[PDB]
Protein backbone atom coordinates (compact mmCIF):
# COMPACT_ATOMS: atom_id res chain seq x y z
CA UNK A 1 0.00 0.00 0.00
CA UNK A 2 0.79 3.71 -0.56
CA UNK A 3 0.74 6.15 2.70
CA UNK A 4 -0.77 9.39 0.07
CA UNK A 5 -3.30 6.99 -1.46
CA UNK A 6 -5.09 4.39 0.36
CA UNK A 7 -5.13 6.54 3.78
CA UNK A 8 -5.27 10.62 4.08
CA UNK A 9 -1.53 12.05 4.11
CA UNK A 10 0.69 11.42 7.20
CA UNK A 11 -0.67 7.85 7.95
CA UNK A 12 2.10 5.37 8.52
CA UNK A 13 1.79 2.13 9.93
CA UNK A 14 5.04 1.18 11.87
CA UNK A 15 4.67 -1.76 11.27
CA UNK A 16 6.86 -4.58 9.09
CA UNK A 17 7.69 -3.43 5.76
CA UNK A 18 7.20 -5.11 2.48
CA UNK A 19 10.70 -6.49 1.02
CA UNK A 20 11.77 -4.55 -1.99
CA UNK A 21 8.47 -2.51 -2.11
CA UNK A 22 9.36 0.95 -2.88
CA UNK A 23 8.09 4.20 -0.35
CA UNK A 24 7.11 6.58 -3.33
CA UNK A 25 5.66 10.02 -2.20
CA UNK A 26 2.47 10.77 -3.68
CA UNK A 27 1.36 14.28 -4.25
CA UNK A 28 -1.12 15.74 -2.01
CA UNK A 29 -3.44 17.06 -4.49
CA UNK A 30 -3.75 13.22 -5.75
CA UNK A 31 -7.72 11.43 -5.33
CA UNK A 32 -9.21 8.80 -6.98
CA UNK A 33 -12.09 8.51 -9.73
CA UNK A 34 -15.24 7.11 -7.50
CA UNK A 35 -15.49 4.43 -10.35
CA UNK A 36 -11.66 3.40 -9.89
CA UNK A 37 -12.15 3.47 -6.34
CA UNK A 38 -14.54 0.84 -6.24
CA UNK A 39 -12.91 -1.08 -8.56
CA UNK A 40 -9.52 -1.11 -6.73
CA UNK A 41 -8.32 -4.38 -5.17
CA UNK A 42 -5.84 -5.03 -2.65
CA UNK A 43 -2.72 -7.68 -2.59
CA UNK A 44 -3.69 -10.60 -0.72
CA UNK A 45 -2.16 -10.72 3.11
CA UNK A 46 -0.40 -13.12 5.40
CA UNK A 47 -2.98 -15.21 7.19
CA UNK A 48 -0.87 -18.87 8.68
CA UNK A 49 0.68 -19.17 11.54
CA UNK A 50 3.20 -16.94 12.45
CA UNK A 51 0.73 -13.68 11.84
CA UNK A 52 -1.92 -15.35 13.83
CA UNK A 53 0.89 -16.52 16.94
CA UNK A 54 1.37 -12.87 16.85
CA UNK A 55 -2.37 -11.82 17.31
CA UNK A 56 -3.11 -14.44 19.92
CA UNK A 57 0.01 -13.28 22.15
CA UNK A 58 -1.41 -10.19 21.75
CA UNK A 59 -4.49 -10.88 22.61
CA UNK A 60 -3.17 -13.17 25.56
CA UNK A 61 -1.02 -9.66 27.02
CA UNK A 62 -4.35 -7.57 26.57
CA UNK A 63 -7.03 -10.48 26.89
CA UNK A 64 -9.61 -7.23 26.80
CA UNK A 65 -9.06 -5.36 23.34
CA UNK A 66 -10.63 -2.96 21.96
CA UNK A 67 -10.17 -2.29 18.35
CA UNK A 68 -8.10 1.53 18.64
CA UNK A 69 -6.08 -0.41 21.74
CA UNK A 70 -5.42 -3.51 19.64
CA UNK A 71 -4.06 -1.72 17.40
CA UNK A 72 -1.80 0.60 19.27
CA UNK A 73 -1.10 -2.58 21.31
CA UNK A 74 0.35 -4.63 18.34
CA UNK A 75 2.27 -1.69 17.41
CA UNK A 76 4.05 -1.09 20.14
CA UNK A 77 4.91 -4.77 20.53
CA UNK A 78 8.62 -5.33 19.38
CA UNK A 79 7.55 -8.55 17.56
CA UNK A 80 5.09 -6.94 14.96
CA UNK A 81 4.90 -9.34 11.39
CA UNK A 82 1.68 -7.14 10.49
CA UNK A 83 1.62 -4.76 7.45
CA UNK A 84 -1.42 -2.87 8.09
CA UNK A 85 -4.44 -2.69 9.46
CA UNK A 86 -6.27 -4.51 6.49
CA UNK A 87 -3.34 -7.34 7.38
CA UNK A 88 -4.48 -7.23 11.01
CA UNK A 89 -8.37 -7.46 10.04
CA UNK A 90 -7.11 -10.81 7.54
CA UNK A 91 -5.87 -12.30 10.00
CA UNK A 92 -8.13 -11.62 12.85
CA UNK A 93 -10.58 -12.90 10.44
CA UNK A 94 -9.22 -16.15 10.29
CA UNK A 95 -8.54 -16.68 13.98
CA UNK A 96 -12.24 -16.11 14.01
CA UNK A 97 -12.77 -18.70 11.65
CA UNK A 98 -10.53 -21.39 13.39
CA UNK A 99 -12.37 -20.50 16.77
CA UNK A 100 -10.09 -18.29 18.58
CA UNK A 101 -11.32 -14.94 19.13
CA UNK A 102 -14.89 -14.27 19.55
CA UNK A 103 -16.54 -10.29 19.47
CA UNK A 104 -18.72 -9.00 21.75
CA UNK A 105 -20.23 -5.78 22.03
CA UNK A 106 -19.19 -4.64 25.75
CA UNK A 107 -22.33 -3.63 28.20
CA UNK A 108 -20.33 -0.58 30.00
CA UNK A 109 -19.09 0.78 26.00
CA UNK A 110 -20.63 0.25 22.28
CA UNK A 111 -17.09 -0.35 21.58
CA UNK A 112 -16.38 -4.72 20.64
CA UNK A 113 -14.71 -6.23 22.89
CA UNK A 114 -12.33 -9.00 21.97
CA UNK A 115 -12.22 -12.07 24.33
CA UNK A 116 -10.23 -15.50 23.84
CA UNK A 117 -11.64 -18.84 23.54
CA UNK A 118 -11.79 -20.65 26.51
CA UNK A 119 -11.04 -24.03 24.70
CA UNK A 120 -8.49 -22.33 22.35
CA UNK A 121 -6.70 -20.80 25.81
CA UNK A 122 -4.53 -24.04 26.53
CA UNK A 123 -3.45 -23.71 22.90
CA UNK A 124 -2.16 -20.06 23.36
CA UNK A 125 -0.73 -20.54 26.14
CA UNK A 126 1.43 -23.45 24.61
CA UNK A 127 2.04 -20.90 21.79
CA UNK A 128 3.26 -18.03 24.12
CA UNK A 129 5.33 -20.78 26.06
CA UNK A 130 7.31 -21.91 23.13
CA UNK A 131 7.40 -18.60 21.54
CA UNK A 132 9.20 -17.65 24.69
CA UNK A 133 11.38 -20.24 25.00
CA UNK A 134 12.74 -20.10 21.77
CA UNK A 135 13.59 -16.79 21.76
CA UNK A 136 15.42 -17.14 24.67
CA UNK A 137 17.02 -20.10 23.53
CA UNK A 138 18.32 -18.35 20.31
CA UNK A 139 19.16 -15.34 21.88
CA UNK A 140 23.15 -15.78 21.95
CA UNK A 141 23.71 -12.40 24.04
CA UNK A 142 20.91 -13.36 26.24
CA UNK A 143 22.68 -14.83 30.00
CA UNK A 144 26.40 -13.17 29.37
CA UNK A 145 24.70 -10.84 32.44
CA UNK A 146 23.98 -13.30 35.29
CA UNK A 147 24.22 -10.25 37.72
CA UNK A 148 21.26 -8.67 35.29
CA UNK A 149 19.26 -12.11 34.63
CA UNK A 150 19.38 -12.18 38.64
CA UNK A 151 17.95 -8.86 38.92
CA UNK A 152 15.24 -9.19 36.46
CA UNK A 153 14.23 -12.43 38.26
CA UNK A 154 13.89 -9.99 41.55
CA UNK A 155 12.04 -7.46 39.52
CA UNK A 156 9.98 -10.42 38.21
CA UNK A 157 9.25 -11.50 41.61
CA UNK A 158 8.30 -7.62 43.17
CA UNK A 159 6.08 -7.18 40.80
CA UNK A 160 4.59 -10.83 41.26
CA UNK A 161 3.75 -10.33 45.02
CA UNK A 162 2.78 -6.71 45.04
CA UNK A 163 0.48 -4.88 42.64
CA UNK A 164 2.12 -4.93 38.99
CA UNK A 165 -0.19 -2.70 36.96
CA UNK A 166 1.85 0.42 37.56
CA UNK A 167 4.64 -1.52 36.37
CA UNK A 168 3.25 -3.29 33.78
CA UNK A 169 2.47 0.49 32.56
CA UNK A 170 6.12 1.66 32.91
CA UNK A 171 7.23 -1.76 31.11
CA UNK A 172 4.92 -0.71 28.17
CA UNK A 173 6.01 2.44 27.59
CA UNK A 174 9.65 1.00 27.83
CA UNK A 175 8.91 -1.35 24.97
CA UNK A 176 7.25 1.58 23.32
CA UNK A 177 10.42 3.73 22.92
CA UNK A 178 12.80 0.31 22.79
CA UNK A 179 10.78 -0.60 19.46
CA UNK A 180 11.04 3.18 18.30
CA UNK A 181 14.71 3.05 18.75
CA UNK A 182 15.00 -0.16 17.21
CA UNK A 183 12.76 0.79 14.10
CA UNK A 184 15.32 4.00 13.59
CA UNK A 185 17.90 1.42 12.88
CA UNK A 186 16.02 -2.19 11.60
CA UNK A 187 13.08 -3.13 10.00
CA UNK A 188 11.64 -6.80 9.56
CA UNK A 189 11.14 -7.20 5.94
CA UNK A 190 8.44 -9.62 4.29
CA UNK A 191 9.42 -11.63 1.23
CA UNK A 192 6.40 -13.66 -0.33
CA UNK A 193 6.09 -15.79 -3.66
CA UNK A 194 3.20 -17.01 -5.65
CA UNK A 195 2.31 -20.33 -6.26
CA UNK A 196 -0.57 -22.54 -7.15
CA UNK A 197 -1.40 -25.93 -4.68
CA UNK A 198 -2.44 -29.14 -6.69
CA UNK A 199 -6.44 -28.12 -5.35
CA UNK A 200 -5.45 -25.27 -8.03
CA UNK A 201 -6.00 -22.26 -6.03
CA UNK A 202 -3.47 -19.76 -6.01
CA UNK A 203 -1.45 -19.01 -2.16
CA UNK A 204 1.14 -17.62 -1.53
CA UNK A 205 4.47 -18.46 0.49
CA UNK A 206 5.86 -15.71 3.03
CA UNK A 207 9.19 -15.27 4.77
CA UNK A 208 10.35 -12.47 7.29
CA UNK A 209 13.92 -11.51 8.14
CA UNK A 210 15.51 -8.41 10.02
CA UNK A 211 17.48 -6.20 8.03
CA UNK A 212 19.82 -3.37 9.58
CA UNK A 213 19.06 0.19 7.61
CA UNK A 214 21.75 1.73 9.34
CA UNK B 1 -31.38 -87.51 23.10
CA UNK B 2 -28.02 -86.96 23.42
CA UNK B 3 -25.73 -84.46 26.21
CA UNK B 4 -22.56 -83.54 24.35
CA UNK B 5 -21.59 -79.91 23.18
CA UNK B 6 -23.72 -78.20 20.21
CA UNK B 7 -21.97 -79.45 17.38
CA UNK B 8 -23.30 -78.30 14.44
CA UNK B 9 -23.11 -80.94 11.88
CA UNK B 10 -21.07 -80.11 8.49
CA UNK B 11 -22.92 -79.41 5.79
CA UNK B 12 -23.39 -77.44 2.18
CA UNK B 13 -25.43 -74.99 3.73
CA UNK B 14 -22.66 -74.53 6.80
CA UNK B 15 -19.91 -74.64 4.31
CA UNK B 16 -20.98 -72.34 1.97
CA UNK B 17 -21.80 -69.81 5.03
CA UNK B 18 -18.39 -69.94 6.40
CA UNK B 19 -17.11 -69.06 2.44
CA UNK B 20 -19.44 -66.38 2.35
CA UNK B 21 -18.01 -64.65 5.37
CA UNK B 22 -14.21 -65.40 4.87
CA UNK B 23 -15.00 -63.41 1.00
CA UNK B 24 -17.04 -60.41 3.00
CA UNK B 25 -13.95 -60.39 5.54
CA UNK B 26 -11.12 -60.97 2.73
CA UNK B 27 -12.99 -57.99 0.43
CA UNK B 28 -13.15 -55.65 3.56
CA UNK B 29 -9.69 -56.06 4.34
CA UNK B 30 -8.26 -55.39 0.79
CA UNK B 31 -10.29 -52.57 0.26
CA UNK B 32 -9.38 -51.09 3.86
CA UNK B 33 -5.89 -51.76 2.96
CA UNK B 34 -5.94 -50.39 0.04
CA UNK B 35 -7.79 -47.06 1.56
CA UNK B 36 -4.56 -47.03 3.65
CA UNK B 37 -1.76 -47.59 0.72
CA UNK B 38 -3.94 -44.31 -1.19
CA UNK B 39 -3.48 -42.17 1.94
CA UNK B 40 -0.12 -42.92 2.39
CA UNK B 41 0.85 -42.48 -1.23
CA UNK B 42 -0.97 -38.63 -1.17
CA UNK B 43 0.41 -37.72 2.09
CA UNK B 44 3.93 -38.32 0.66
CA UNK B 45 2.93 -36.87 -2.98
CA UNK B 46 1.80 -33.82 -0.83
CA UNK B 47 5.25 -33.52 1.44
CA UNK B 48 6.77 -33.90 -2.13
CA UNK B 49 5.15 -31.14 -4.02
CA UNK B 50 5.72 -28.97 -0.47
CA UNK B 51 9.14 -29.43 -0.46
CA UNK B 52 8.81 -28.59 -4.86
CA UNK B 53 7.23 -25.31 -3.57
CA UNK B 54 10.14 -24.60 -1.00
CA UNK B 55 12.78 -25.04 -3.67
CA UNK B 56 11.21 -23.42 -6.25
CA UNK B 57 11.06 -20.51 -3.86
CA UNK B 58 14.80 -20.77 -2.56
CA UNK B 59 15.74 -21.09 -6.42
CA UNK B 60 13.73 -17.89 -7.12
CA UNK B 61 14.92 -15.61 -4.30
CA UNK B 62 18.54 -16.57 -5.57
CA UNK B 63 17.58 -15.59 -9.00
CA UNK B 64 15.42 -12.00 -7.96
CA UNK B 65 12.23 -13.81 -10.17
CA UNK B 66 9.20 -12.65 -8.24
CA UNK B 67 6.78 -14.45 -10.58
CA UNK B 68 4.45 -11.28 -10.79
CA UNK B 69 4.61 -10.05 -14.32
CA UNK B 70 7.52 -7.98 -15.93
CA UNK B 71 6.45 -4.95 -13.68
CA UNK B 72 8.50 -4.33 -10.24
CA UNK B 73 7.47 -4.19 -6.86
CA UNK B 74 6.22 -0.65 -7.58
CA UNK B 75 2.69 -2.52 -8.63
CA UNK B 76 2.11 -4.98 -6.07
CA UNK B 77 2.76 -1.77 -3.59
CA UNK B 78 -0.04 0.27 -4.87
CA UNK B 79 -1.66 -3.19 -4.85
CA UNK B 80 -4.74 -1.45 -7.10
CA UNK B 81 -4.33 -4.87 -9.48
CA UNK B 82 -3.20 -7.36 -6.77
Amino acid sequence: WQSGVHTPHGVVYRGAKMKNWPEQRIPENFKFTEEQRFRTKAIPRDVGTIPRNFVLGVLYRHQPCEVGGLWEHCTNDPEIVLDSKRHLREVLKQAREEGFVTFERDAISNEWLCFLTRERYEEVQRIVTAKSEAVDTHSGLRGAAATETSTYAEKFREMNVEAKEAHARRLEEEVANTTRYLRRFQQREIDYLPYTDLNGKVNFMWWYETRDVQ
Amino acid sequence: ESRHLPVLPMTPRIVFEHANEKRIDTAKRMRRDRRRIEELKTLEFWGWYMKLQRVRGRWCREQGVSSRGVYGPAVDAAELWG
